[PDB]
DNA sequence: ACGTATGCTATAATGTGTGCAGTCTGACGCGG
DNA sequence: TCCGCGTCAGACTCGTAGGATTATAGCATACGTG
């Protein structure tokens, strides 16, 4: 165990050995956006694979060409810290190697004519964070990975397209990565027929004559052959005993001796063994059998030279007889079956008019360009650049690979074209489950839906870009001269840089990082959706899909999504789910070999999932051995049932893997229904981080790994002693064993301060760590805005009671103490951002100066001469943050306002105003300001107080830098100068500038110092280049819009309280509104005193079944029960053996706990650290379904001294009188919801009007009234209430004449209605005259 | 058949003269002569020119059968002013016509705000030059940064990158969700609610009751002079002109009027209450 | 589903009895957001007669 | 009409109208010139897709898309279905006198009250305090009452206090199913951003104090104050109309 | 004079295409 | 007159959130108002 740990150690119930360690959260994000700016060298992936898939790009004529040579990442221009206050794009330098190459036209291929070559640029690509992030526009921004139909092929049905026949109709398609697409489909009398891009139905014949096959090859590539020889005068015919089976003979079935079965006889397997071990060859048959035989190869009478019969035509008694007698005594015909081998392409034949190949090229040219005449090279162009040309067709390696294993093929690995055989294979396989062999694959498993993450996508953009390109370089290759032009005048940097923002903001997946919690981020990087482009759509959208699938065992969680009409659609990935290198799922299983369950670990895909059967992580291990129990319970084949030990293959690793990150937090989810856990693991999403971090008691242990992987704590690179501790910054000392020899050694950890986050909450870094202790490796050296000692802290836990109050606790309602609301705990912070901005009007530019027109000292107070308010200044709603004028114009001065600006005077300078003032309501206190200028007109001299600071602060900061490195790099010195020359305080008389000076013997030791000794100089020569670029990236002028000037942004600190109205829930979707924060006058109480906090309603439980909450408030209890033993003792002043006993003795209580803490191994000084922060509670951890059961709890209940039920006698505080019967009572982790009422109440009396509606605008945003719709209306014409209605509908809404005239009746007190008639219908009968319809109010 | 206006009148043009070197010559000589056939000729053999030059100004301002019938324009004037005795070729000559003619009605019909060329021509070379900067800065070049390769104003170069600013449409959903639009928010400029009408109504109508507190030659003068009774705004000097016929007297009279006005207001509860507004 | 949950939610359900749950619980809230609209379209034809 | 940012915004109106007069004129041109048939044939067909677009865009064809790769929005297109003026602009309108907030139980209150917030109910009656105001002589003129109330001086309270008795507000929750999804109550003024509805009515709106948000409404005629307290009154509204059966059940 | 608008250039060049393709139950409206 | 398949019509009601494009030569007389 490790130092952070020491400090306090959560009891896991866990019973079942983490074989597999939880993963980093965050894999998939940064691992997928690595490939895409990864160059490799020859496996094309992301920008590689990009140029070389487009470039060569040669002209339109081919006589010259622009060729890709290599590519290049420059260190971004602005850094995250910048570029996240700037407000542009966190994005490196794309620099691409071009090469132009020119040739001889008359000569051959003059390659080596003029080979110039020169480095281009072409757009910025936005980086990834370390926390899997996009800083767009200094926004931190999350790609979500999108869930999409898998390329290759697929066979499915309408189970009923014409319920008229009822028919299942049998369909395959061919889904590319890039290209057309290829379906064939049956119809009601089993004609095959084939619709390229789904657009007509062409026969299914008319494709392969297109590739080349007479009638004939058709025939004899999917039916088998039936031979019938004429001999003398009998006619005879080859029969393989396999196949008049479950037939019916029509004739009397004779051999060389013996006749097997009747006419109008079934024959049966008996009567086919008795014919196949006779090795029958040969049997005669009638001449009334063949009529209706369809014949398969041409048949030229030998004489005339004529064809007697085509192929693929019915036989009659009268063609058999002209063959007979032409000279063909061996005729060969089609192997029909009604049942078996489907004759359908013979009947599609029949169907098919058109005649040659070359004729298959036109109607495949006409159905797709109809009305251009058809020309030999325009038709074969076509079909040949669909599905057969490098350029337009591209299945891909997953096109490819899953073709292929759906045709059961012999490659992994192939073509990115269609071949005439996989086409045809194709064909065959969706003629073989129409036969009655072959299953569909179905869409919904995962098998066929594939996850695309960012980097293959921004490797999708990227290719447009490139495409897009494509046409100006041809264009301007061709007719442009060839010597003069440059390779760059050819490219453009825009469309390449366009594209890629294109997807960098406007697409569904690109969106702003929900990010009011450690567990928002992580859940919303692991999200996963199949919306927006190359998806679906809840227009679109079925059940099907939506629904939970057996696939998604492992691979997604059950219980993770929206309940909004996004709800099947959007998932997040599981804990211990992965992506396969193909783009499918996989997850994590023990290999069972010979029985003994192996360590070993193998990340099965969605596909082979089905083959093995897999045990659950239920059944027992045998201590390294086997399954304890005979029969274990399993599933596969997506089903469950018991199998033996042999037959066992595989087994689910952990418990927790069917869950993900949102579910494997909550504890006791096996007694939560899924609808609540649902809720409740979305609403732990919403949970706004409180002024104090609580840890949970009631935890799962999932906890550090969420709040450490998120990103948002600081944790330790290197191990070792933490030389300086500050709120600023963390410096720490390495330890010599990980401590690089050549740098000095010590890293630095600038902790983010209080700033703003997106949803406009607090976000702070506090270290969790004392000045000058001993550190490990990787250990969490500052916690976030939601974590504490690294473990997650969402929430708080309180002591909760189940019982009514007065109603006060109606449906979900909250009764709150005062004294929560005392200890400020569930007060929250809530850092807004506001800006001013000057900008540049026709009559003028305007300017920010503490000059305003109509104005009281009193608002100039806080701001100084520029026109700024102080830093640390408290603001209230009216009050204004920045001063800002802009130019008045030809501005008519009413009479009215000219007169009385001439009496109390005041002659508002020809400026208007409109400075930036606190919103009517807001209150808190400004942290920061910063000023964005245009590089150009004169600065605020604020501006320049602010400019002094970033400077010098700068300048200290790098002062502070080279000062700690230099002390960090002598100190080596020191060391390595001793080894050799031994010599003490000699050496220490003189400074320490004359140190590299001195130096050692011929030695390892002495290239050191030469190497410590030039890295000193090398960082004293950096230092200044470090300070430059400060200087110049302060002294520079930030680029703005068109129109602007400048900008102020203002950093409010509003500090809101709870209050009724405010929405809290635990994590077992147990909502409530907080209706009254009870006086600790009212609040109930134990026999021994100490009040409750919340009071929860008993009935939103048993309707909800959601008991984990119960579950979590009993151990909740225990665990408290324990800290305050511990708590006693500590007051108490005891012992270390006392505490050491009993914390042992808590510990180890469960019947097999995982953790087993020997507290023998603790030093006396690591105990009570370890004691003082267990005195708040015994931190417990419930793995999500290995959690504690009643047992246990009940068990750790009698350690606190606590009841063994769980409920406490209680007395009601109004009175003092006791309650009739006792109350459950415990410690329930709740939290505080991100809907707060203080961003919710509205009201509006008259305010904005729409700009043609002329109703009202909409929100409390826009300041809005609330609409009445004709739902709302309704209910009026129902009541009966007529002017209530009209009300609603004219003065309240556009009546113009109403609303203004009602406004003056109702101060005069006359209520009067005074109606006219709405705007919006004197707009709908314009609306309907542009429309050329005459529509006119006729008079009475 | 065809039911595409696309593909209808590029089939017409399928079917359409291919005309030689001396053709073209002896269609032309007869052309400028008016031959009224032989104009309707050349033009109808050479719209498959039009459509090969339009097959590139495409995507930028109007849609390919807009570029087509402009390009047919440009075709005309080619062959209202062609020279046959010259032995250069027609369809060099046409191109010039068919590529200005495209571009011209581009500027015209692809802003919504009207761009005359004059501002458009100069715009196209600041932009043209950020092209070679982007490459060599390898970022996105500044207004000064163009300034500064050019050599000209930095307002100018503002001036004109103001008129490059694009226009969203009002009915344009808002945030992949078509829930509402930019109507269903901007507000109207011109009237504000009941509020604003009633305050100015309600300030206007205790004007009317201070002035018939005054004097009756303290607002006949104080009245007509700013244009409150009166018809016309007039000045101190122009009082005159209507029965006051006085400089001195009008400009006591008219503050004595202010200033027995300026005590009405203090008492009924403004003065400095309604001096912040 | 041909195998119901056997387990209730005091003693806690096994990690597939939980799977199990899942498809049955999707599949009611589905019917809670998408068959609605069904039902609110019959109320408005029903007004708009009436 | 211009963008706060500088920038403009047209209708795809404007742009379906540009497209018709420039091909309109364009054609003047052509039979100015008298062109080729051919050509004329263009032009006609055109013009004629212009004003098919211009009165329903989506429908003879492909609907003419504009910028952002979406189709312009034409007239027809107005008056059409939900998104039209019908449904949205005229049948159902936004409506002045009227604010929402979180719901919050009123075990105290009586059935015919429900728990206003002070500050709701300020901005909500604002010109009647403003008439209120003139009556005692406290506002000479409106903007004076303007101000009076923007302080929130003590005595304003009182005046706000004094027109909202024997004033009933009505209330209304998402969604509007039957009648009773309003009810009239008489607000009591609360110190507090939370609403306080009465248990027993949360039945007929399905209300639960989960987060639910109820829109307030004030009738402003004395006709509206009548129909509220007679009509639309908790008190007088108990039985369903569905079912003779009281919806007014305590749970 | 200032801004807008109209005009001309002479190698040869002469027929476009681009891009989303698990909605669904119910109801007519033109041929076949 | 009846069957098949083409187009065309709906799919509940209120609340909140935030952003960005490419390019049209180049120069010399013709048309409109202080
Ligand atoms: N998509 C939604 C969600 C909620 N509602 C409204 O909100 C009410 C309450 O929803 P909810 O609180 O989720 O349901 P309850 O029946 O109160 O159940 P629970 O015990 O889970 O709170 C619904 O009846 C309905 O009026 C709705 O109309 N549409
Ligand atoms: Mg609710
Ligand atoms: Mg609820």
């Amino acid at each position: 165990y490790s130092y952070t740990e020491k400090k306090r150690i959560r009891k896991d119930f866990g019973k079942r050995p983490q074989v597999l360690d939880v993963p980093y959260l965050l894999s998939i994000q940064l691992d997928s956006f690595q490939k895409f700016i990864e160059q490799d060298p020859e496996g094309q992936y992301g920008l590689e694979a990009a140029f070389r898939s487009v470039f060569p790009i040669q002209s339109y004529s081919g006589n010259s060409e622009l060729q890709y040579v290599s590519y290049r990442l420059g260190e971004p221009v602005f850094d995250v810290q910048e570029c996240q206050i700037r407000g542009v794009t966190y994005s490196a330098p794309l620099r691409v190697k071009l090469r132009l190459v020119i040739y001889e036209r008359e000569a051959p291929e003059g390659t080596v004519k003029d080979i110039k070559e020169q480095e281009v640029y072409m757009g910025e690509i936005p980086l990834m964070t370390d926390n899997g992030t996009f800083v767009i526009n200094g926004t931190e921004r999350v790609i979500v990975s999108q869930l999409h139909r898998s390329p290759g092929v697929f066979f499915d049905s309408d189970k009923g397209k014409t319920h008229s026949s009822g028919k299942v109709l049998y369909n395959a398609r061919i889904i590319p990565y890039r290209g057309s697409w290829l379906d064939f489909e049956f119809d009601p009398k089993d004609n095959l027929f084939v619709r390229i891009d789904r657009r007509r139905k062409l026969p299914a014949t008319i494709i392969l004559r297109a590739l080349n096959y007479t009638t004939e090859q058709i025939l004899d590539l999917f039916f088998e052959k039936v031979i019938f020889e004429i001999r003398d005068n009998k006619l005879q015919m080859e029969l393989v005993p396999e196949r008049l089976r479950g037939e019916t003979a029509s004739f009397d079935i004779e051999a060389n001796g013996k006749v097997y079965v009747e006419k109008g006889r079934r024959i049966t397997a008996r009567h086919i063994r008795q014919l196949e071990k006779d090795d029958v060859k040969l049997i005669e048959v009638p001449v009334e059998y063949i009529a209706g035989k369809v014949v398969a190869k041409d048949y030229i009478d030998e004489s005339t030279g004529e064809l007697i019969c085509a192929a693929n035509m019915e036989l009659s008694l009268d063609l058999l007889a002209k063959l007979s007698q032409s000279g063909h005594k061996r005729i060969e015909t089609l192997f029909t079956n009604d049942l078996d081998h489907g004759p359908y392409i013979s009947e599609t034949l029949r169907v098919d008019p058109t005649n040659d190949r070359l004729s298959a090229l036109v109607e495949i040219y006409r159905m797709m360009r109809p009305g251009e005449p058809p020309t030999r090279e325009a038709a074969e162009s076509l079909f040949e650049n669909l599905f057969f040309s490098e350029d337009r067709y591209d299945l891909s390696a997953v096109g490819r690979m899953k073709f292929n294993r759906s045709l059961l093929r012999e490659e992994i690995e192939g073509s990115g074209i269609l071949s005439k055989d996989d086409i045809i294979d194709v064909m065959k396989k969706l003629i073989d489950i129409r036969n009655g062999k072959g299953e569909v694959d179905d869409i919904d498993h995962l098998g066929n839906r594939r996850i695309r993450s960012v980097g293959e996508m921004a490797e999708n953009q990227f290719r447009v870009g490139l495409v897009r390109v494509e046409r100006a370089v041809k264009e301007r290759l061709s007719l442009g001269d060839l010597d003069t032009l440059m390779p760059q005048d050819m490219i453009n940097a825009k469309p390449i840089s366009a594209a890629v923002k294109e997807f960098f903001g406007s697409s569904q997946l690109s969106q702003f990082m929900d990010q009011n919690n450690p567990l928002s981020e992580i859940t919303h990087k692991r999200r996963i959706s199949a919306l927006g482009p190359g998806g679906l759509t809840r227009e679109r959208a079925g059940f099907e899909v939506r629904d939970v699938h057996p696939t998604h065992y492992g691979r997604v969680c059950p219980i993770e999504t929206p309940e909004g009409p996004n709800i099947g659609l959007i998932n997040s990935l599981s804990v211990y789910a992965q992506t396969n290198e193909y783009g499918f799922l996989e997850t994590p299983y023990r290999k069972v070999t010979d029985g003994v369950v192996t360590d070993e670990i193998h990340y099965l895909s969605a596909i082979e999932e089905g083959n093995y059967v897999i045990a659950q992580a239920n059944s027992n291990l045998d201590e390294e051995g086997h399954f304890v129990e005979d029969l274990v319970t399993c599933r596969s084949k997506g089903e469950s049932s018991l199998f033996s030990r042999d037959q066992v293959d595989y087994m689910d690793v952990s418990t927790q893997q069917v869950v993900s990150v949102g579910a494997s937090l909550i504890p006791f989810l096996e007694h939560d229904d899924a609808n609540r856990a649902l809720m409740g693991a979305n609403m732990q999403r919403q949970a706004v981080p409180t002024l104090r971090a609580d840890k949970p008691l009631v935890g799962t242990g999932m906890e550090r790994a969420v709040a450490v992987d998120s990103g948002v704590t600081a944790v330790a690179k290197r191990g070792g002693v933490v030389q300086y501790v500050d709120a600023s910054r963390i410096v720490i000392k390495v330890n010599e064993d990980e401590m690089y020899p050549g740098e000095a050694g010590i890293d630095i950890y600038n902790l983010t301060k209080y700033t703003r986050s997106n949803q406009n909450t607090c976000i702070n870094q506090m270290p969790c760590v004392s000045l000058g202790e001993p550190v490990e490796r990787g250990d969490v050296l500052a916690d976030g805005p939601s974590t504490d000692l690294g473990e997650l802290a969402l929430g708080q836990n309180m002591r909760v009671a189940f019982m009514p109050w007065n109603g006060y606790n109606f449906e979900d309602s909250i009764l709150v103490s005062e004294r929560v609301v005392q200890e400020d705990r569930f007060t929250t912070i809530h850092i807004q951002e506001l800006a001013c901005v000057s900008r540049d009007t026709k009559l003028g530019p305007e300017e920010i100066t503490a000059d305003i027109p109509n104005v009281g000292e009193a608002a100039l107070s806080k701001l100084d001469e520029s026109g700024i308010v102080y830093i640390g200044a408290e603001v209230t709603g009216g009050d204004i943050l920045v001063g800002k004028v802009t130019p008045k114009g030809e501005t008519q001065l009413t009479p009215e306002e000219k007169l009385l600006r001439a009496i109390f005077g005041e002659k508002a300078s020809d400026v208007k105003d409109s400075s930036l003032r606190v919103p009517n309501g807001v209150s808190g206190t400004v942290i920061d300001v910063q000023v964005f200028t245009r590089d150009g007109v004169e600065k605020d001299k604020r501006a320049l107080e602010i400019e002094e600071m970033q400077l010098k602060q700068a300048k200290k900061d790098l002062s502070e830098e080279l000062q700690i490195l230099e002390a960090g790099l002598f100190s080596r010195i020191r060391a390595v100068l001793v080894a050799g020359g031994v010599e003490a305080e000699k050496l220490d008389k003189l400074p320490r500038d004359r140190w590299l000076e001195l130096g050692l013997t011929d030695e390892e030791k002495q290239n050191q110092l030469e190497q410590l000794a030039e890295q000193y100089d090398e960082l004293k020569h950096e230092f200044e280049k470090k300070l430059e670029a400060k200087r110049r990236k302060i002294t520079q002028g930030d680029d703005l819009a068109p129109g602007v000037l400048k900008i102020v942004k203002v950093y409010l600190a509003v500090k809101r309280r709870i209050q009724p109205g405010d929405k809290m829930a635990g994590r077992h979707g147990n909502k409530g509104v907080i209706s009254k924060i009870n006086p600790i006058e009212d609040m109930p109480y134990d026999e021994n005193g100490t009040p409750v906090d919340i009071v929860l309603n008993p009935l939103g439980v048993p309707s909800r079944m959601n008991i984990g909450q119960i579950l979590e408030t009993h151990l909740g209890m225990a665990a408290k029960g324990i800290g305050d033993k511990i708590n006693a003792m500590l007051k108490q002043q005891q012992e270390v053996a006392k505490l050491r006993e009993f914390i042992q003795r808590a510990y180890d209580l469960g019947a097999d706990v995982r953790q087993k803490v020997d507290l023998s191994t603790f030093s006396d000084e690591e105990v009570m650290r370890l004691a003082e922060n267990l005195r708040k509670g015994m931190p417990i951890a419930t793995p999500v379904f290995d959690g504690a059961k009643e047992a246990e709890i009940k068990e750790l209940l009698k350690l606190g001294d606590l009841p063994t039920s769980g409920q406490i006698r209680l007395y009601d505080g109004r009175t003092g009188e006791q309650f009739e019967r006792p109350v459950t009572v415990g410690y329930m982790y709740m939290l505080k919801l991100n809907h707060l009422v203080d961003d919710k109440m509205h009201a509006r009396s008259t305010g904005s009007y729409s700009l043609v509606t002329q109703q009202p605008l909409g929100g409390k945003a826009q300041f809005g009234g609330q609409r009445f719709g004709e739902m709302e209306v309704w209910a009026l014409e129902a009541y009966g209430a007529a002017y209530t209605l009209q009300e609603m509908l004219t003065v309240k809404s556009d009546d113009v004449n109403g609303r203004t005239k009602m406004y003056k009746n109702i101060v005069d007190g006359n209520h009067q209605m005074e109606p006219g008639m709405p705007e919006s219908f004197n707009v709908l009968l314009k609306e309907i005259r542009s429309l050329g319809i005459n529509i006119e109010l006729e008079d009475e | 058949r065809v039911l595409d206006a696309t593909q209808l009148y590029l089939g017409e043009i399928g079917y359409s003269p291919l005309l030689t070197a001396e053709e073209e010559v002896y269609f032309a000589r007869r052309a400028l002569r008016g031959d009224v056939a032989s104009r309707r000729r050349m033009i109808e053999s050479n719209l498959r020119l039009v459509v090969k030059i339009a097959r590139r100004y495409g995507n930028r301002g109007l849609a390919l059968l807009d570029l087509i019938e402009e390009g047919n324009l440009g075709l005309i004037r080619a062959v209202e002013k062609f020279d046959p005795e010259r032995g250069f070729r027609f369809s060099t000559y046409a191109t010039w016509w068919i590529r200005q003619t495209i571009e011209r009605a581009i500027m015209n019909q692809t802003r919504t705000i009207r761009l005359p060329i004059h501002i458009v021509k100069e715009l196209n070379v600041y932009l043209r030059t950020a092209r070679e900067l982007s490459h060599k800065l390898d970022h996105e070049p500044s207004a000064e940064e163009i300034a500064e390769q050019l050599d000209k104003p930095v307002d100018d170069v503002s001036r004109m990158l103001r008129l490059n600013e694009r226009i969203t449409s009002v009915d344009t959903p808002l945030g992949g969700d078509s829930e509402k639009a930019l109507l269903d928010i901007l507000a109207d400029e011109k009237e504000n609610g009941p509020e604003d009408t009633t305050q100015d109504d309600d300030m206007k109508q205790s004007i009317v009751k201070w002035l018939f507190e005054l004097n009756a030659k303290q607002r006949e003068v104080l009245a007509r002079r700013f244009g409150l009774l009166g018809y016309e705004a007039a000045t101190l000097e122009d009082v005159g002109r209507e029965i006051g016929l006085t400089r001195e007297r009008v400009r006591q009279i008219q503050v004595e009027g202010l200033r027995r006005l300026r005590e009405i207001l203090q008492t009924q509860g403004l003065n400095i209450e309604a001096l912040f507004l | 589903i041909e195998t119901p949950i056997t387990a209730n939610f005091r003693e806690g359900l096994n990690v597939l009895q939980y799977f199990i749950s899942t498809h049955g619980a999707r599949k009611g809230l589905a019917d809670t957001a998408l068959k609605t609209a069904n039902s609110g379209y019959l109320t408005r034809r029903l007004v708009d007669v009436a | 009409v211009p963008l706060d940012g500088g920038r403009f915004a047209t209708s795809d109106l404007n742009d379906l109208y540009r497209r018709v007069i420039n091909r309109n004129n364009r054609l003047k041109r052509l039979l100015d010139l008298a062109a080729p048939d051919i050509i004329v044939r263009n032009e006609k067909r055109m013009l004629q897709e212009a004003v098919d677009a211009l009165l329903d865009n989506g429908r003879r064809g492909r609907a003419i898309t504009g910028s952002n790769k979406r189709p312009l929005k034409s007239l027809a297109d107005m008056i059409k279905g939900k998104q039209g003026r019908f449904r949205q602009n005229l049948l159902g309108k936004r409506v002045d006198y009227s604010g929402r907030s979180v719901i919050t139980v009123g075990p105290y209150l009586r059935l015919h009250q429900c728990g206003l917030p002070k500050k709701m109910a300020l901005e909500l009656f604002k010109p009647f305090i403003y008439g209120k105001l003139e009556l005692r002589g406290l506002a000479t003129t409106i903007k004076a009452a303007k101000k009076m109330v923007e302080r929130e001086e003590a005595v304003v309270w009182d005046i706000l206090d004094e027109v909202i008795r024997e004033h009933p507000v009505l209330l209304n929750r998402a969604p509007t199913l039957h009648r009773l999804g309003i009810q009239a109550f008489e607000p009591v003024l609360i110190e507090g951003k939370a609403i306080q509805l009465h248990p027993l009515v949360c039945a007929a709106y399905n209300a639960d104090f989960d987060g639910d948000q109820m829109a307030v409404h004030v009738p402003l005629t004395l006709e509206a104050q009548l129909e509220a307290r007679a009509l639309m009154m908790s008190t007088n509204n108990i039985l369903s109309p569905a079912n003779g059966e009281p919806i007014i059940v305590p749970s």
